[PDB]
């Protein structure tokens, strides 16, 4: 229910969604 | 014909290492890119 | 001998519980513990 090449990027979190679900 | 344009490999690289008096071994991580052209 | 290695981070030691509707775990011994919190 819920919804780049100019030097700005996004970093992935250390704790993935699977670890949070666990 | 249609051709998609994509910026090739670019992404903030980083380097991880322990303390100096522990060892001199070092590691390098190329982030958000596949280092196949390296 | 020692080298840099990589691995998936652990989410804690897995510990199952023997849950039942006719048993319960009760502490028979105890202890004191002093912890620090620096703010
Ligand atoms: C590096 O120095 C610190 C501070 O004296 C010490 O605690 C640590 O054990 C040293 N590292 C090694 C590998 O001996
Ligand atoms: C990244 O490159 C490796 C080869 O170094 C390849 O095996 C892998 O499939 C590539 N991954 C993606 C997502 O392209
Ligand atoms: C606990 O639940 C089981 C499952 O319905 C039941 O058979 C049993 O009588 C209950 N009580 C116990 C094990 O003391
Ligand atoms: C509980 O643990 C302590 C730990 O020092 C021990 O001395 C004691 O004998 C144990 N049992 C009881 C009933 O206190």
């Amino acid at each position: 229910k819920v919804t780049k090449f100019n030097g700005l990027t996004v970093l992935p979190p250390l704790l993935t969604d699977e670890m949070i679900a666990q | 014909e249609i051709l998609d344009i994509t910026p090739c490999s670019f992404g903030g690289v980083s380097v991880i290492t322990p303390g100096t008096n522990t060892s001199n071994q070092v590691a390098v991580l190329y982030q958000d890119v596949n280092c196949t052209e390296v | 001998s020692q080298s840099i290695i990589a691995y998936t981070m652990s989410l804690g030691a897995e510990n199952s519980v023997a849950y039942s509707n006719n048993s319960i775990a009760i502490p028979t011994n105890f202890t004191i513990s002093v912890t620090t919190e620096i703010l």
